[PDB]
């Protein structure tokens, strides 16, 4: 069980920029090292081996690096297509390890989220069960945090979120954030709030409706 | 050159089994070392194992000793692999590789779940109300309680793409998937444009269209 430990786990980079990627091994692995790059719905590609040999076909950008245990794939110049998922691999020893994998983003300016809050339906109410929906539209960076208030009272553990892949065209994120209450619940509060705090935000934004009609 | 086949998606009972297979062509089937490695969402590949076709001898991580057994059919040159008493944690995507290579499988993805198929039930996220806040508005539409995946969803047939943003689903602790699907669109629109949300479910052989409009306290 040689662990290959991988930092970071996430970073975002600009074209014409250089990424430095870090696997520290549990062991002494030698050069016995590979570098794989893999894409959503793909499987990996092989970019280096024996810690600094670049495999046929793969750009001169990519370079590797290390002997021991602290080895570094670094990519020079960025292009746009280097974005990815990116992991090292030891096969000095048996059983093979990976490390857990870098996911290069492409920076862009700070965008604030556009928030919006949906109250559950009429139909599915009908069914005992209420989905109240946060949709945080368009923002950059990534990190984001959405917490759910019911009559003011902060809700734990009720809730799943969804994220969308940078956009194509404008490299922002999308997010929704379902909370899943039981009807009886929902008709008890009056209250339902969406409190959003990005990077973007000056202060919290907060959307809020009260159940009536 | 080297091409390495496996199947697609696999969708098994927990406590059941499954064989994976890995097809190659393009090199002597009986040289080389086939491995084996599983891939779960964020969470690091593993190494399973390695077989020689040509002995069939074989070589196994000790974390899947007992719950991985590879094998080949060397007439076929097909590699095989088989996964025994699954539980969740055995849902991921499997691959077949060598050592450290550029030749991989495209994946099998397996699904363990004693969940039933199930089309969706398609509920309006029903744009805001009153006047608007930024002269935009955002509608779009929950699609949950449906298995196994996939969804598909469209807007007004295609006709609207600009501002669609439809979300991963997720495994909610039912056992049911959802996932929402939204378009952010002019509020000066919505008392001249239509918003209608075609979902899909293959696995199901259901589709329904919804339209999705503003709530009105006189409307029943």
């Amino acid at each position: 069980e040689l662990v290959m430990t991988q930092t970071p786990k996430f970073m975002s980079t600009s074209v014409g920029d250089r990424v430095s990627i870090t696997c520290k091994a549990s062991q002494n692995v030698g050069t016995a090292v590979a570098w794989y790059q893999q894409k959503p719905g793909q499987s990996p590609k092989l970019l280096i081996y024996s810690a600094s040999n670049r495999y046929t076909g793969v750009p001169d950008r990519f370079t590797g690096s290390g002997s021991g245990t602290d080895f570094t794939l670094t990519i020079s110049n960025m292009q746009s297509e280097d974005l990815a998922d990116y992991f090292c691999q030891q096969y000095s020893s048996y059983p093979l390890t990976f490390g857990g994998g870098t996911k290069v983003e492409i920076k862009r300016t700070v965008a604030a989220p556009s928030v919006f809050i949906f109250p559950p339906s009429d139909e599915q109410l009908k069914s005992g069960t209420a989905s109240v929906v946060c949709l945080l539209n368009n923002f950059y960076p990534r990190e984001a945090k959405v917490q759910w208030k019911v009559d003011n009272a902060l809700q734990s553990g009720n809730s799943q979120e969804s994220v969308t892949e940078q956009d194509s065209k404008d490299s922002t994120y999308s997010l929704s954030s379902t909370l899943t209450l039981s009807k009886a619940d929902y008709e008890k509060h009056k209250v339902y709030a969406c409190e959003v705090t990005h990077q973007g935000l000056s202060s919290p934004v907060t959307k809020s409706f009260n159940r009536g009609e | 050159q080297v091409q390495l086949l496996e199947s697609g998606a696999e969708l098994v009972k927990p406590g059941a089994s499954v064989k994976l297979s890995c097809k190659a062509s393009g090199y002597t089937f009986t040289s080389y070392w086939m491995h084996w490695v599983k891939q779960r969402p964020g969470r690091g590949l593993e190494w399973i194992g390695r077989i020689d076709p040509n002995s069939g001898g074989t070589k196994y991580n000790e974390k899947f000793k007992s719950k991985a057994t590879l094998t080949v059919d060397k007439p076929s040159s097909t590699a095989y692999m088989q996964l025994s008493s699954l539980t969740s944690e055995d849902s991921a995507v499997y691959y077949c590789t060598r050592r450290d290579s550029d030749y991989w499988g495209a994946g099998t993805t397996v699904t363990v779940s004693s969940a039933s198929t199930k089309g969706p039930s398609v509920f309006p996220l029903a744009p805001s109300s009153k006047s608007t806040s930024g002269g935009t508005a955002a509608l779009g539409c929950l699609v949950k309680d449906y298995f196994p995946e996939p969804v598909t969803v469209s807007w007004n047939s295609g006709a609207l793409t600009s501002g669609v943003h439809t979300f991963p689903a997720v495994l909610q602790s039912s056992g049911l998937y959802s996932l929402s699907s939204v378009v952010t669109v002019p509020s000066s629109s919505l008392g001249t444009q239509t918003y209608i949300c075609n979902v899909n479910h293959k696995p199901s052989n259901t589709k329904v269209d919804k339209k999705v409009e503003p709530k009105s306290c006189d409307k029943t």
